DNA sequence: CGCAACGGCGA
DNA sequence: TTCGCCGTTGCGTATTTGTGTAG
RNA sequence: CUACACAAA
């Protein structure tokens, strides 16, 4: 319902910036303004919040469902 | 279940330790045997694979939709752009004894779901004992009628 | 060592010192043969299967030569020199005719292993060893599906008098328009084309779901014709 | 068709004995000679395509569903002229919207 | 044959010339026409269609052999009513026959015109045209 | 129309006709067609199904009875503690059936005659689609869809009877 | 009607069909006022005033309204041409009636009834008639005997209306297809209709033959047009073998997810939620419009000690551990008290 | 695969025991004589020919019931330009006279010469085998050394003991199916290439691929 | 949906 | 008088698993 | 227990 704790698949804590992420990322997407949004390069706001280049620990930070965003 | 159809039945659990890992901490959360493309056909989720790994690095989302145009050289060299290999391929270790394979290993973010089907509501088993059939007298049928 | 193999290694251990013996023996090489490639490796990529350009332009060429073909029959029958054998018809040796001029020539496996390296291609080495997959498969995906057959024989015009479907007109002489397809899976088929390929995938699927049927009377009935 | 002339119904054939009688229900008769002699018949692949398909075939230009090919219409000179492959033995008629109905 | 599948009326098969004349239009060669759209044509259409319809005519049904020739609409009326008051009877049988053509006593040629264009379709189909 | 020579096209992508996709999609809704075909039902065809089809004028042995149905209104649905609106979260819990009252009035001609006419009641309840023009959720937003215990995300389409959903198959005729 | 979408097993394999994704039903329109408008249309001739005879030797052509022959018209393909106009325009025939002309029989058949499929289509427009009257342009330069001729003759322009700006306006919400309809850049095409209809199958094909005289579309398709739902949740399926598509569609709708969104209101049984939940990092189309069920796993194409063989799968027992496809199965027990004589206690 | 193989029709017929008139995929292998001859392709072909089943339908462009009668005479007016060849027939033909009780009733049957040739049948095969299959006909034939072959078959007395039209039609029927050439049964009959081994004088068992 | 007795009436 | 025909009845159409729902 | 529906191999 939230974005994981820790990655799924190697246990990276990234639930520290997941809060930090989700609004940066709105704010992110909103200067450079559903598809077009998604298609927006996060890895320099990842990389600055300190999440290393695994693709596994991105991946599960970019794509997990908010449930706030649906209910 | 992958997005392409291809089954699979969860047959070993292994710790974060006995799993195998890229050059660079890679570890797969699911292994799939190579063995269920070459008759199946699903070249939809090697693709997928290929092209997630790129939008994993990038941090995008893309479109993978149906008759869509689809170019597998580019996405391959785009792969090579993001800092991999043309094949999404990596130099992996084998976690139970820390030894390089001598063969880049494929791996990938594939998305994959999970049918419901629950081995715990399909396995069944019975006694020696248990409700019987009044007319016939043999066991009641099946697992809701607590013998069969 | 494979399964089902009559006159294989395990075959011969079982004629000389029993089935038992052949179990064990599969058990061992199957443990030797996974203890390699627990330091081999083995994998499957997308690269794996990917032609080259050069490869992808010998395909498209031996595609074109097929169409060539089908467009000479076609302008022969405009012409009316379709001549059928007896006891057959002008549009039954002409189905004839485009059936045979469309099969992929033997030839279409050289651009596929130009492209492939059989030392470390995981697809082809699934193939070539009789693990899994066949050379159709590869063609199919790497090379190009070709011809879609439903009871040996073309896409037939079911959509209209005439007509295969919306996207073809009436009375097309194209090949594509009956279910000839020029694209790989890899490089994706059209919309037209993958409607061909799912209603052979869907007649595949009906003939399976309806054999068990049929051979399930069948075997019951020769059981008890024959159980006594 | 023997048409009665009384009651305007189909009169039998009745071959009795050495002619041909024309016999209705109501009882009126015409006998003839000559043409209504031939009993029965039939006739092996002689004469089709063109007289089953003449609806379709005057309506092959105008419906945009249908095949053209790139050839000239010689009574009209349009570039392109209808294609039509009509029956079993793939009859390839050529046909504008002019009138032009090549053969 | 044409048959009825309505409530009163089912299994009975009637031949569809009778059907023709107990609505109206008695000429034989008319009922013809309204299968054949023209009496007076040639090609091998019209000739084959116009055999057929001879010999559906004259063949003995097994269930209607009294009206089978029968030229007056009470007669067939009547024997229809025995078998499943005339104007009750052609009245209950618009209501039955072809309801979208209309159910009322003026839309009665126009309901035979469609019933002879029907016949006509089936017979198209039966040229394998 | 302007003319077809002066069509700017070849920039249109195929990422550009998933559009279109989306437009489609919207327009109908995804769900849009049953819900849409049961607003009609109980808008036009219930009525059209009761004033027409059911002026029934049967002679018996003599006397004839005449009598024809006027008025037909469906409402929401309802529960018994005054009549107090029945949500689907309720239905669904209580093993109900969410059916909205279906409410007549008809008037008798015998023939003599005898003008009777009958006032306005109810006959019967009539289920209620989720997400039609009788259902509680019609109007909704989702925040007050939330309250109500209903899922927001959803479209309906659906039918509760007897607490559970059920889904009226588009059959093939 | 899906291509994709059906049972992989069983007797019900093709038995349950699945509306395509922009398919829609019809409802009912008003036949009473077409049909008044074709019996006021000078074109038709009345039922009662042209015999049978009057069909086949002037070459009438019968017209139906939700198939009853209502009368007889001098020429059916400009008949059905003036009202698919008409339906164009939208003001007097309703966008969703079916106008269909067969030309093996000559008849002109409308349909308003209840049940249609219809989809949009984008509709293709050329320049047809200019093109002919360059050829004949040309072949006057050729009777007068220019050496020039060619120079009369136009090239064919065929092309649809819809525009990228068009595309724009769709996704940022101002465009929707009741404006296109009501614009003439795409129309509804019901089965029936669609037979006499050629379509490119994509703007690619529409394309490819802009210029060629020999394909004329009538409208151009999108390609997901021929997917349901369920079908485009699986990404480059073209790429795929279409059996395995419809296995999808079969597993991609028993897969584990948020399966209601009020679930904790609901006593569901046999029902699970799954409470990590993810976008595709390779979307598809079918993910604007429902929730994406599983995950991103990574997975490795790769022998790994023989464990996941025939469709076996090796999974990460830490991946297991902090969540990966976990959830909440849910069970009811409904007990009624039948009457007065039975309590809880 | 295709003779309906197709499904378990041919394994049904095995286990069900079907009669040979219920099989749907009824085959035979032939062999020709004298081993030293199955070794020449065009004999083969020759033989396939000569026993595939010919009836007379087969050869048959369009044919005429006709009412009319022939004396040694009310005609039809379309096939009015037959007298010449009528007469020719007669004269050269002098111990076939015209029945006596010759009945009314005739079947004009138009040739197919393309057909024919093509079959290397013969006007004189043809007509021998329609005078003893069918004895209570009287066959009339225009001349082959030409215009279309036209031949007459004039009902004797005898096929009438039903209305003499229906007789007459059974009659039409029995004439286009009585055999011209080839045994009863055969639809088709073409040529393979078989396989067969032979030991030859030095006691070797040779396979033989040209047979 | 097909297959096969069947048993009663036309030959 | 001995057979075809033809409605007219029955019989049968893979296996083993689950879950519901209702009567 | 008798339907029926949804599923698995
Ligand atoms: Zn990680
Ligand atoms: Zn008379
Ligand atoms: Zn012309």
């Amino acid at each position: 319902m939230l974005i994981p704790v820790v990655c799924f698949t190697c246990g990276f804590p990234i639930g520290t910036y997941a809060a930090i992420f989700d609004k940066a990322r709105t704010e992110y997407i909103k200067t450079k303004m559903l598809d077009a949004s998604l298609q927006i390069e996060l890895k320099d706001l990842i990389t600055a919040l300190g999440i290393p280049m695994r693709v596994c620990c991105r991946t599960h930070l970019i794509t997990t469902l908010d449930y706030r965003k649906y209910y | 279940s992958s997005r392409s159809g291809n089954k699979g039945i969860a047959a070993l659990a292994l710790p974060t330790s006995d799993m195998p890992f890229t050059e660079d901490g890679l570890q797969p959360d699911l292994i799939v045997n190579p063995h269920s493309h070459p008759s199946r056909m699903t070249n939809g989720q090697m693709i997928e694979t290929t092209v997630g790994l790129a939008n994993a690095l990038q941090g995008v989302v893309t479109d993978g939709t149906a008759f869509l145009p689809i170019n597998v050289q580019l996405l391959s060299e785009r792969l090579a752009q993001e800092g991999l290999r043309f094949n999404g391929c990596q130099k992996m270790f084998n976690g139970q004894t820390g030894e390089y394979f001598d063969a880049a290993i494929f791996i990938g973010p594939t998305y994959h779901q999970r049918l419901q089907k629950f081995v715990l509501d399909d396995r069944y088993a019975v006694a020696s004992y248990g409700p019987t059939d009044a007319l016939t007298g043999q066991p009641l049928d099946g697992k809701r009628s607590h013998g069969g | 060592v494979g399964a089902g193999s009559s006159g294989g290694i395990y075959h011969l251990i079982s004629r000389r010192y029993g089935p038992q013996q052949a179990l064990k023996m599969i058990f061992a090489t199957q443990q030797l043969a996974l203890n390699y490639v627990r330091n081999a490796g083995f994998t499957v990529s997308t690269a794996d299967m990917l032609l080259t350009p050069e490869a992808h332009q010998e395909v498209q060429e031996i595609i074109n030569e097929l169409l060539l073909e089908s467009e000479e029959i076609n302008n022969r029958l405009l012409h009316g020199d379709i001549m059928p054998p007896i006891g057959l018809t002008t549009h039954d040796f002409y189905e004839k005719l485009q059936l045979n001029a469309l099969k992929f020539p033997d030839r279409i496996l050289k651009p596929i292993m130009n492209s492939i390296n059989p030392e470390t291609n995981g697809l082809f080495q699934m193939v070539a060893t009789g693990a899994k997959g066949s050379n159709p498969n590869m063609i199919h995906i790497m090379a190009g599906i070709g011809q879609i057959e439903i009871n040996t024989q073309r896409i037939q015009p079911q959509f209209s008098f005439g007509r295969t479907l919306v996207y073809y007109p009436r009375f097309a002489l194209e090949a594509q328009a009956y279910g000839f397809i020029c694209n790989s899976y890899i490089a994706g088929l059209t919309s037209p084309e993958f409607i061909f390929g799912e209603m052979n995938g869907r007649f595949d699927l009906i003939n399976k779901a309806l054999s068990t049927s049929s051979t399930g009377y069948a075997n019951r009935k020769a059981i008890f014709g024959l159980q006594s | 068709m023997k048409i009665c002339k009384a009651c305007s119904s189909c009169m039998v054939r009745t071959y009795v004995d050495g002619n041909i009688i024309f016999r209705c229900s109501c009882g009126e008769s015409v006998q003839g000679d000559s043409q209504n002699l031939l009993v029965s018949s039939k006739v092996y692949h002689t004469g089709e395509m063109e007289d089953k398909y003449k609806i379709f075939i005057k309506n092959a230009p105008f419906d945009p569903t249908n095949c053209q090919i790139k050839k000239d219409c010689p009574n009209c000179h349009l570039d392109y002229l209808t294609q039509i492959c009509i029956g079993s033995q793939k009859i390839i008629i050529l046909v504008c919207r002019c009138g032009y109905m090549s053969n | 044959t044409i048959e009825i599948n309505s409530t009163k009326f089912s299994k009975l098969r009637i031949p569809w010339y009778l059907i023709f004349r107990m609505f109206g239009m008695t000429g034989d060669d008319s009922i013809i026409e309204q299968v054949v759209f023209d009496l007076e044509s040639n090609s091998l259409v019209n000739t084959f269609m116009i055999e057929i319809l001879e010999k559906s005519i004259h063949v003995l049904d097994p269930i209607f052999q009294p009206v089978q020739h029968e030229l007056n609409r009470e007669k067939i009326i009547q024997f229809l009513s025995e078998k499943v008051l005339n104007e009750r009877q052609l009245t209950i049988l618009d209501k039955i026959l072809l309801p979208h053509m209309g159910q009322t006593a003026d839309t009665r040629v126009r309901k035979l015109r469609f019933l002879g264009l029907l016949i006509h379709k089936i017979l198209l189909v039966i040229m394998n045209v | 129309y302007g003319p077809i020579e002066t069509v700017d096209n070849e920039e249109l992508t195929e990422a550009d006709m998933l559009s279109f996709i989306s437009a489609a999609v919207n327009s109908t809704g995804l769900i849009g067609y049953n819900i849409k075909s049961f607003d009609d039902l109980m808008d036009n065809g219930i009525p059209q199904i009761v004033k027409q089809m059911f002026n029934v004028d049967i002679t018996y042995k003599s006397v004839q009875i005449q009598f024809n149905f006027t008025d037909v209104n469906i409402e929401r649905p309802q529960h018994r503690n005054n009549k107090i609106n029945l949500l689907p979260n309720k239905a669904r819990l209580c093993g109900l059936s969410y059916s909205g009252p279906v409410n007549l009035a008809a008037e008798v001609i015998l023939t003599e005659v005898k003008r009777a006419s009958i006032p306005p009641f109810q006959v019967s309840t009539f289920p209620i689609m989720r997400g039609s023009n009788r259902c509680h959720t019609h109007h909704l937003s989702k925040t007050a869809k939330k309250e109500i215990g209903e899922d927001p995300n959803e479209p309906g389409g659906y039918f509760i009877a007897r607490g559970g959903e059920w889904v009226v198959d588009l059959l093939e005729n | 009607i899906c291509v994709a979408q059906s049972a992989d097993t069983g007797e019900k394999v093709g038995m349950s069909k699945q509306l395509a994704i922009t398919a829609n039903v019809c409802t009912a329109g008003e036949v009473l006022s077409l049909k008044q408008r074709l019996l006021s249309d000078p074109a038709i001739q009345q039922l009662a005033d042209v015999s049978n005879k009057d069909i086949v030797r002037k070459g009438l052509a019968r017209v139906f309204i939700n198939g009853e022959w209502i009368g007889c018209c001098t020429n059916a393909f400009e008949l059905a041409q003036r009202y698919r106009m008409l339906r164009r325009e939208g003001k007097v025939v309703h966008p969703h009636t079916t106008i269909y002309w067969d030309s093996m029989v000559d008849e002109v058949e409308f349909w308003l009834d209840v049940g249609r499929l219809t989809r949009p289509l984008l509709i293709v427009d050329n320049n047809i008639e200019k093109y002919n009257q360059a050829c004949y342009k040309a072949a006057e330069a050729r009777k007068k005997g220019d050496k020039d001729w060619e120079k009369h003759k136009i090239p064919f322009i065929q092309n649809t209306r819809f525009t990228p700006q068009m595309a724009k306006d769709i996704l940022a919400g101002t465009l929707t297809l009741e404006d296109l309809v009501a614009q003439g850049i795409c129309e509804f095409i019901t089965p029936e209709e669609a037979e006499n209809c050629l379509v490119a199958f994509s703007i690619i094909e529409l394309r490819k033959h802009k210029h060629d005289v020999t394909r004329r579309f009538t409208h151009v398709d999108v390609p997901q047009a021929i997917l349901g739902l369920a079908a485009l949740v699986s990404p480059y399926a073209n790429c795929t073998q279409p059996a395995r598509v419809t296995y999808e569609t079969n597993q991609g709708r028993q897969t584990g997810g948020w399966y209601c969104f009020s679930w904790p209101y609901r006593v569901d049984m046999n029902r699970f939620f799954q409470f990590y939940n993810e976008m595709p990092l390779v979307k598809t189309i079918a993910h604007n419009y429902v929730i994406p069920n599983g995950l991103n796993t990574i997975v490795a194409y790769m022998i790994y000690g023989g464990y996941n063989q025939e469709d076996s799968v090796i999974v990460s027992q830490s991946f297991i551990d902090r969540g990966g496809f976990a959830g909440t199965f849910y069970r009811e027990e409904k007990v009624e008290l039948e009457s007065d004589i039975e309590s809880f206690g | 695969r295709s003779t309906n193989k197709s499904g378990i029709v041919r394994p049904q017929e095995i286990f069900s025991a079907k009669p040979v008139e219920a099989e749907q995929s009824s085959e035979m292998l032939l062999r020709l004589k004298n081993p030293e001859v199955e070794t020449n392709k065009t004999y083969a072909q020759e033989i396939a020919n000569s026993i595939e089943l010919i009836t007379f339908e087969r050869l048959i462009l369009q044919w005429h019931l006709l009412y009319e009668t022939y004396s040694s005479n009310v005609m039809y007016p379309d096939f009015a330009s037959d007298v010449e060849w009528m007469t020719d027939f007669l004269e050269n033909h002098p111990l076939l006279q015209p029945p006596e009780d010759i009945a009314n009733w005739c079947i004009r049957l138009e040739l197919n010469k393309t057909t024919m040739i093509l079959k290397s049948i013969s006007l004189e095969s043809i007509i021998n085998s329609l005078r003893a299959k069918h004895p209570n006909t009287y066959i009339m034939h225009s001349v082959e050394n030409t215009i279309p072959i036209i031949i007459r078959i004039y009902l004797r007395e005898s096929a009438f003991r039903a209305t003499d039209e229906k007789i007459a039609v059974n009659v039409v029927d029995k004439l286009l199916n009585s055999t011209i050439r080839g045994i009863p049964g055969i639809k088709n009959a073409n040529v393979v290439k078989l396989m067969r081994h032979r030991v030859d004088a030095q006691g070797k068992l040779v396979r033989l691929d040209n047979i």
